[PDB]
């Protein structure tokens, strides 16, 4: 219905692929927040069918693997690695708690709803969201339920119930009804709520997906072009802009890095809605969320390209293809290693 | 056609001695009119 | 030998049964009788305030079966007479 | 090869000549 | 302007092809929807549709006119044409040709026509059209009574003697001055004699004798 | 933006695929924004669970979640399961009509059955239907299962209120413009002035549809205003253009002067009579036929009808004429009988010398000279006709249920020139295999046999023929079966252009031919698979039918002298069954029925002729 352009630019650095391998079938055309994680020089990744591997981060060698399938396991929610355990959700409402040193499942429980979100491990509890608006905290010891809260939602869209951001014993979550809420994590006690966006076109307008808290300042945005800066202990909004998307955003260096719902690349200041620059060469071409790696901004897209963006002005630093099958999920980086998985099982380290 | 001009005269029934005829329905009554106008082929039915 | 030609069974008139007619008494109002037996299908339209209750069946090319009840009311709507023919004769 | 359908549900054909027509009731 | 096309259509109506007059009038109806002649054009289309046997459109045009002209100095003409429009749907040229008596077919159209003419006669007693409407009403009253006669006659052959009695009583209540009731009365006498209800049969016999001639 | 998957959460008794298999929404061979199908699927899922005893089954919520950029839809339902409950019994109370023995009997269950919501609904309909048979028009029936959780059992409480009786005051008809009222009032089984029953009124719809005159019959039971216990039953019908007037005339310098004309109507000016007039003339053949049928001579169903016909052809020379009269009447709701008498006179002359014809002629005492065309014969036969029929079909144009049987035959009356008998049997059965009656299985068979009396052969012009668009599709009409065997003379054709074998020079021995003679016995059968129209404008959706078919049939010659003619194919062997297959379309056009078909005669024998693209005016089914 619309043209998808490509740039014609020099590949300044021709980034070298360090290794690649595949894990089973992979994600394919199913939209989910399934992504790898890296800890202790071990890369953890999973297939939608249920195959989960731990790989050697330096050469891609398989060091551990398990199958959680019987119907398939339908593993989802990504991989969260914290302390001695790895936690994975599922579309069957099951939550698998595995150990980091041994992939034998420590326990399995159910959360009464699809676990289509990233589990968060903090303050002794594992925080899991569900598509039904039920937010639940589990005991990190045996998976026991500690508390739940119940939110509402319109019958409209998939938002992913973006994972909570925790601070000072509480957490902030973005509800798919369009409200940001703060809850006390020791009890499940609601602290405050605030609305981000409203419209007369409530039937079609989309809602919140990932809140970020920096020095007590809350950043949040909704797909329906609404981005705000909020207080951490109240619903007070400091400033608002007509900005938002479904993808994650990065806050660092006193700057906010966004990828717009329309695939525009945008940067703003931390102290307000002031725009620093935009880039449109990828506009209307599905982009992944940004990652900051060795000082550069890196994004992928649906055709297998990776793009190295100069964080100063948005200037394109490099254009390279790694895997022509296309990227759908979040690229990740840590401790100098940039890891990414294609839309299929293939995992690359650049 | 003019077949409507051949209808038999509406010769009304009379009651017998004793028993009364059923109560006349109020429907299909025809008001008494003068009948002074034209009928059939003698009537000009063009628009005014 | 028309006896072999099929004829659909014919029902005529209102239904009557002993369980209902045994309840009728002189002194009932027209509303009470109409309630007990139901709306008459036949009456005298010629000025006599009377109702005719007729139960007629002719199934199977069999003999005619009929029970006849005649109810006579006064000008006030009060039943004054009952005439019940249990069979044709 | 002359023909006509002068009215709905009426058909005529003319066409040596083999003229024919149909009405249905 | 509509002047020349309308005048041409009028000459086509007086003598000529009614379909050309209709084509011209429809062109004027679409080209000048609100012009000074719009009402005359609508009245002429109603007439042309009646004359050309396009009765579904004469009915639609009449209802449109009535909605647009709930009051009009010549609305009695429109009602009179409505009555003729509905009475025209009773006849059938093919059934007519062979001399078949159509009285037993669906009578709903005759009742609709009757209602339209009754409203015409009652609403405008001084209209020049009430003489013809009176003749229409006299003819139609028998058109409707005869149908009930045919049903009453059919039931005496099957033996539904209760239906016969109630059907004729209904006729007697609604059509006391038609020929069909005077001819129907023996059907009631027979119905009251096949059942053992002689007390009522004598009443009927007295009615027949009183009106015999 | 299409649905990518359907997820079920909390299901343990059934698998995802088993439950999805009953939905109208599917993600595999996609649909979008189907709100009505989602609602239908949720109701279906609830009923599916209720049918297995899960009395506590509850659906807590559903979600429809659109993916980014309208790439797809996720559908999910939240399911809470209970347990399976046993039904302990049924307690019936309330204002019963005095027929508790039947009300209780209809609701009986066997101990140990699991609760089933559909059975409860059936029990309710079986009580409303029963009360609707004695004359209670508007009963109220309600039920509520009492749940005993400790014992995992239920007990059903049924509350009945019979209401009161209703009577029919008038039966009125609307919408018939041509058919006489006396036609519609012959088909009502519910009489005015008597108690109502729905089992009686519903038969009027079937009777009128079987008549075949109307496109639809819409019933109604409108209540009388201002009356506590009376109903006005009204039938609304729409008449189809029934029959046609066909005329054409031929003229030219090579064609000469000829004509063909006729009139065919199943309903004559709407009076219920069926008539048929046909005639045609040309320079070598004349034909005329007249028939009339009155379906109602008496009010109880006795019917009368008959016909006269004449024809002749000059080349052999063949002239015939005759008349017949038939009387018939019903003996119950579905069966009827016919019988009648007729007379047939004919003559033949200059008959071509053939073995099949002459064996018959010899059997009567005739002695034509070998290969001598100078010959003649005359026949005057008196015939007795009889027939039995059965008809339980639901419709007149495109049947969907029931079956039809037509057993007919005739015998010679002693003293006739010929002595013989002939019997035929048509059967057809419709079996629906879909609740919407769009997919139907249709089978048809035809059987027939004839023979003589006293050692005589049946006259050859009464023989059966098979093949053609009406009987076995794909063969040239009247070509299936034995062919004429010719004798080896002094004709007006011998000089040239004649049939060589039959000439003085062409042959001195017998030969086979392509000229069909039919035979003494036949059997034909076909199977059609009736399917919905792939696509057509709604206007014609109910006027067309499509089907696939497989046809077979065979005709064989009894008394074939296989020993005297051993050098030629033995026509006594019935096993040479002809088979074909193809596709057909039927259309009820404003001008009458048409049938179009294409077939391939995949199985054929020596002498068979093929014709693959056919259509006709069937006047059958």
């Amino acid at each position: 219905v619309k043209m998808s352009p490509l740039p014609t630019v020099e590949n300044q650095f021709t980034p070298t692929t360090a290794w690649s391998t595949s894990v089973g079938s992979g994600i394919g055309n199913f939209y989910s927040n399934l992504h790898p994680a890296l800890a202790d020089n071990v890369v953890y990744a999973a297939d939608r069918a249920g195959l989960v591997k731990a790989l050697n981060a330096d050469d891609g060698k398989e060091i551990w693997s398990v199958s959680l399938a019987e119907e398939p396991a339908l593993l989802s929610g990504g991989v969260t690695v914290s302390g001695g355990h790895v936690y994975i959700g599922s579309e069957k409402a099951q939550v698998y708690a595995l150990n980091t040193s041994d992939g034998t499942v420590a326990w399995q429980t159910k959360v009464a709803g699809e676990a289509l979100s990233r589990p968060v491990v903090s303050d002794g509890l594992v925080l899991i969201h569900t598509s039904n608006g039920q937010l639940q905290a589990l005991n990190e010891a045996d998976g026991a339920v500690k508390w739940t809260v119940n939110l509402d939602m319109p019958s409209l869209s998939l938002r992913g119930e973006s994972a909570p951001t925790t601070a000072f014993g509480a957490a902030v979550v973005g509800g798919d009804n369009g409200r940001v809420s703060a809850v006390l994590m020791e009890q499940g006690q609601m602290i405050w709520q605030q609305r981000i966006s409203q419209a007369t076109g409530s039937t079609e307008i989309d809602r919140l997906s990932t809140p970020v808290v920096v020095n007590g300042v809350v950043f949040a945005l909704a797909y329906n072009g609404n981005l705000t800066a909020l207080d951490l202990r109240s619903g007070q909004i400091m400033w608002k802009r007509e900005l938002g998307s479904v993808n994650d955003f990065i806050v660092d260096g006193n700057r906010i890095y966004l990828v717009d719902q329309n695939d525009r690349v945008m940067a703003l200041t931390i102290d307000g809605g002031v725009t620093l620059w935009t880039q449109s060469d990828l506009l209307h071409r599905l982009l992944t969320s940004p990652v900051l790696y060795n000082g550069n901004l890196v994004v992928g897209d649906s055709e297998g390209y990776l793009h190295w963006i100069n964080v100063e002005d948005g200037r394109f630093v490099a254009q390279q293809k790694v895997d022509s099958s296309g990227f759908q999920t979040e690229p990740v980086a840590a401790d100098g290693k940039l890891l990414i998985q294609a839309k299929d099982g293939t995992v690359y380290s650049i | 056609d003019e077949a409507y001009l051949e209808a038999a005269p509406l010769a009304e029934l009379h009651a017998p001695a004793g028993m009364i005829l059923p109560v006349t329905s109020g429907d299909y009554a025809i008001p008494v009119t003068n009948g002074s106008g034209a009928v059939g082929k003698a009537l000009d039915i063009r628009p005014p | 030998l028309e006896r072999v030609v099929y004829r659909p069974d014919i029902n005529q008139g209102n239904y009557l049964t002993a369980n209902d007619v045994s309840k009728i008494r002189v002194g009932m109002t027209q509303q009470q009788v109409a309630y007990a037996l139901g709306t008459p299908l036949m009456s005298d339209p010629f000025g006599t305030n009377t109702w005719f209750y007729v139960f007629r069946q002719q199934p199977g090319h069999e003999g005619v079966t009929q029970q006849t009840l005649t109810l006579t009311f006064n000008s006030s709507g009060v039943l004054t007479n009952i005439d019940n023919k249990p069979a044709l004769s | 090869g002359l023909n006509a359908e002068i009215r709905d549900n009426v058909r005529f054909g003319l066409e040596a000549v083999n003229a024919n027509f149909r009405y249905c009731f | 302007p509509p002047n020349e096309i309308y005048a041409t259509a009028q000459q086509k109506l007086q003598d000529g092809n009614w379909r050309q007059a209709i084509t011209q009038l429809e062109a004027l109806d679409n080209r000048y929807p609100f012009g000074p002649y719009s009402q005359q054009v609508q009245l002429d289309l109603i007439y042309a549709y009646y004359k050309n046997a396009d009765l579904p459109l004469a009915q639609a045009a009449i209802d449109r006119f009535i909605r647009l002209n709930p009051t009009h100095p010549n609305i009695d003409y429109v009602m009179y044409m409505r009555g003729l429009t509905n009475m025209a749907l009773d006849d059938s040229a093919l059934q007519g040709f062979f001399g078949v008596d159509r009285s037993d077919r669906d009578p709903q159209h005759a009742r609709a026509a009757f209602s339209d003419f009754s409203k015409l006669v009652r609403g405008y007693p001084n209209s020049q059209y009430t003489t013809d409407a009176t003749k229409r009403l006299v003819f139609l009253k028998d058109r409707l009574a005869k149908y009930e006669y045919s049903v009453a006659e059919y039931y005496t052959e099957r033996g539904a003697w209760v239906a016969v009695v109630n059907r004729v009583e209904g006729m007697l209540r609604d059509y006391p001055d038609t020929q069909a009731t005077r001819d129907a009365l023996p059907l009631m006498e027979n119905a009251y004699r096949q059942m053992q209800m002689n007390a009522q049969a004598e009443k009927v016999a007295k009615i027949i004798a009183a009106n015999s001639s | 933006a299409e649905i990518q998957q359907i997820n079920i959460v909390g299901n343990h008794a059934f698998t995802t695929d088993e439950l999805i298999s009953h939905f109208q929404l599917r993600d595999e061979v996609d649909r979008k924004y189907q709100k009505q199908k989602l609602a239908g699927d949720l109701e279906t899922l609830r009923s599916y669970y209720l049918d297995r005893g899960y009395a506590r089954f509850n659906i807590d919520s559903t979600q429809v979640s659109l993916t980014p950029d309208k790439k797809g839809i996720y559908v999910t339902v939240n399911i809470t399961e209970g347990d399976q409950y046993k039904l302990s019994g049924v307690e019936v109370s309330g204002n019963l009509a005095g027929h508790s023995a039947e009300i209780e009997q209809l609701t009986k269950i066997e101990p140990g059955e699991l609760y089933n919501g559909t059975k409860v609904t059936k029990m309710e309909d079986d009580i409303k239907k029963l009360l609707g048979r004695y004359g209670y028009a508007y009963p109220r029936v309600q039920s509520m299962p009492e749940i005993n959780d400790a014992d995992k059992t239920v007990k059903l409480r049924v509350n009945v209120d019979a209401g009161n009786r209703f009577y029919v005051r008038k039966i009125r008809f609307e919408g018939n413009d041509t058919s006489k009222d006396a036609v519609l009032r012959r088909e009502m089984r519910q009489m005015e002035g008597a108690w109502l029953g729905s089992d009686l009124v519903d038969q009027g719809k079937e009777r009128l549809n079987r008549l075949g005159f109307f496109e639809t019959v819409d019933t109604d039971t409108q209540r009388v205003p201002g009356s506590p216990d009376q109903v006005d039953v009204v039938y609304k019908v729409k008449e189809r253009n029934t029959g046609c007037f066909n005329f054409g005339i031929g003229y030219g310098t090579e064609s000469g002067v000829s004509f063909q004309a006729g009139v065919q109507q199943d309903n004559w000016l709407g009076t219920g009579y069926a008539v048929g007039i046909n005639g045609t003339k040309n320079d070598y053949q004349t034909y005329a036929e007249l028939s009339v049928t009155n379906p109602y001579f008496t009010v109880d169903g006795v019917s009368l009808g008959g016909r006269l016909f004449y024809n002749d052809f000059q080349a052999y020379t063949n002239k015939s004429y005759g008349t017949d009269v038939t009387l018939g009447f019903p003996i119950n709701e579905y069966n009827s009988l016919r019988a009648g008498l007729g007379y047939v006179h004919n003559s033949l002359s200059n008959m071509q010398p053939q073995v099949a014809m002459w064996r018959y002629l010899y059997s009567m005492g005739e002695h034509p000279s070998t290969s001598d065309q100078d010959n003649s014969f005359k026949t005057d036969d008196f015939t007795f006709n009889y027939g039995w029929t059965y008809n339980k079909l639901d419709r007149g144009y495109f049947p969907t249920d029931g079956s039809r049987v037509n057993l007919t035959g005739k015998v010679t009356i002693p003293g006739s020139d010929n002595e013989y008998y002939k019997v035929t049997l048509d059967t057809a059965t419709y079996v629906p295999i879909d609740d919407d009656h769009k997919w139907v299985v249709l089978g048809r068979t035809r059987w027939g046999y004839g023979d003589g009396l006293g050692g005589k052969e049946m006259p050859f012009y009464e023989n059966f023929y098979a093949g053609g668009s009406s009987t076995v599709r794909g063969f040239q009409s009247n070509t299936i079966g034995p062919k004429a065997v010719y004798f080896p003379q002094a004709s007006n054709y011998d000089p040239d252009y004649d049939y060589e074998c039959a000439t003085q020079d062409g042959a001195k021995d017998l030969c086979k031919s392509d000229d069909a003679v039919g035979g003494n016995a036949m059997a034909v059968a076909s199977l059609e698979f009736i399917t919905p129209t792939p696509f057509i404008s709604d206007k014609y959706a109910n006027s067309v039918r499509t089907s696939f078919f497989w046809d077979m049939g065979t005709v064989w010659d009894t008394n074939w002298d296989s020993s005297q003619y051993s050098g030629y194919p033995d026509y006594s062997d019935p096993s040479n069954i002809r088979m074909s297959a193809g596709i057909a379309l039927q259309w009820m056009s404003p001008l009458g029925p048409l049938v179009f078909s294409y077939a391939q005669p995949f199985k054929k024998y020596d002498g068979d002729k093929a014709e693959q693209f056919q259509f006709n005016i069937g006047k059958t089914w």
